[PDB]
């Protein structure tokens, strides 16, 4: 197999800038390279074939160049719809092989999360477990921290979180954190609080509720 | 329009086999080969093999002894079958067609089939509401959602109001709980002024367990 090495692993770029993706082959492959875009939860989309040849329906701002072992995909004037993973493929040598992908991140102004806390539903409580959900919505940059406090005691070992991929429409991230307790333990305490830190916040934001109020 | 459409995701046990069907339209299987490619976090995209116009097959070296591709030209269907599966075969499997009958320039792709290889058993999710509150409504916008808890394997699909509500929806990546079951949440932000009259239903589909659940998400007095 020909190894294709894509760099860098992530490319963070400002709207309207020209961006270039690197694909390097372990041996010369002539111009036998193809490029794909893959948006979140979508299928690959052919952008460029044979290093530089255009594809029907792909914007002119996409172009490719290079030969031998050194290849580049370029986007002129990057925009939000370009947020995606980008892959190269060679087929000079059987079997055809693919690079491991470069992720495109689009920079935007700092946006603090909007924070929301959700008590467990009465229906779930019927079943013996209590999930408390904290939502951090539409923030940038991606780094954010959630601290759970129950009756003002910092919790550890009972929460899990998930972060979305960058939103192609507004360039933000969102994050969900779930605190899981037994119903019995949930009912032994009063104040449930999600405390959030983020670059866009000069002090932590806390969203809380009193059980049963 | 060229289209390729794949069968649904599912769970297979280690040492057993997977079968995927790719139904094509807009071209004849007698004139184009159909390729199979898989994608996993950690092995990237991997080409598996191809069935050509005339029925010849090529299988990539790792798979020559456990892969079989055949087809039904008359019904425009290609059948991918792989044997002796192990954990590292968990992946999204795609069918694809090239621009040219003989080439590998993959212009057309199926939507992918998530196959999970594990000894565990299938379990459908429980769906609970994430109700919008009053003390939580921020400048004419409210957040609400659904918690989709304790299912296996991936994936679940979530829509809102049967696809009529898409703006402001965030369906989060699933987390694997220590129990071995997945959980995820789906949220949407909507006008606070709408909460009284507009209904919000999350539609959760878990094909491996043939589970379909609709959950109405309501304010509380």
């Amino acid at each position: 197999d020909i190894l294709l090495t894509q760099s860098p692993v992530i490319l963070s770029v400002s709207p309207g800038e020209r961006v270039s993706f690197s694909c390097r082959a372990s041996q010369s492959i002539g111009t036998n390279i193809h490029w794909y875009q893959q948006r979140t939860n979508g299928s690959p989309r052919l952008l460029i074939k044979y290093a530089s040849e255009s594809i029907s329906g792909i914007p002119s701002r996409f172009s490719g160049s290079g030969s031998g072992t050194d290849f580049t995909l370029s986007i002129n004037s990057v925009e939000s719809e370009d947020i995606a993973d980008y892959y190269c493929q060679q087929n000079n040598n059987w079997p055809t092989t693919f690079g491991a992908g470069t992720k495109l991140e689009l920079k935007r102004t700092v946006a603090a999360p909007s924070v929301f806390i959700f008590p467990p539903s009465d229906e779930q409580l019927k079943s013996g477990t209590a999930s408390v959900v904290c939502l951090l919505n539409n923030f940038y940059p991606r780094e954010a921290k959630v601290q759970w406090k129950v009756d003002n005691a910092l919790q550890s070992g009972n929460s899990q979180e998930s972060v979305t991929e960058q939103d192609s429409k507004d360039s933000t991230y969102s994050l969900s954190s779930t605190l899981t307790l037994s119903k019995a333990d949930y009912e032994k305490h009063k104040v449930y609080a999600c405390e959030v830190t983020h670059q866009g916040l000069s002090s932590p934001v806390t969203k809380s509720f009193n059980r049963g109020a | 329009q060229v289209q390729l459409k794949q069968s649904g995701p599912g769970l297979v046990q280690p040492s057993q086999s997977l079968s995927i069907t790719c139904t094509v339209s807009g071209f004849s299987l007698t004139n184009y080969g159909v390729h199979w490619v898989r994608q996993s976090p950690g092995k990237g995209l991997e080409w598996l093999g191809v069935i050509w116009s005339g029925g010849n097959t090529d299988y990539n070296t790792p798979f020559t002894s456990r892969l079989s591709i055949n087809k039904d030209n008359s019904k425009s269907q290609v059948f991918f079958k792989m044997n002796s599966l192990q954990s590292n075969d968990t992946a999204i499997y795609y069918c694809a067609r090239a621009l040219t009958y003989y080439d590998y320039e993959f212009a057309y792709w199926g939507q992918g089939t998530l196959v999970t290889v594990s000894a565990a058993s299938t379990k459908g999710p429980s769906v609970f509401p994430l109700a919008p509150s009053s003390k939580s409504t921020s400048g004419g916008t409210a957040a609400l959602g659904c918690l989709v808890k304790d299912y296996f394997p991936e994936p679940v699909t979530v829509s809102w109001n049967s696809g009529a509500l898409t703006s402001g929806v965030h369906t989060f990546p699933a987390v694997l709980q220590s129990s071995g079951l997945y959980s995820l949440s789906s949220v949407v932000t909507v006008p606070s002024s709408s909460l009284g009259t507009q209904t919000y239903i999350c539609n959760v589909n878990h094909k491996p367990s043939n589970t379909k659940v609709d959950k109405r998400v309501e304010p509380k007095s």
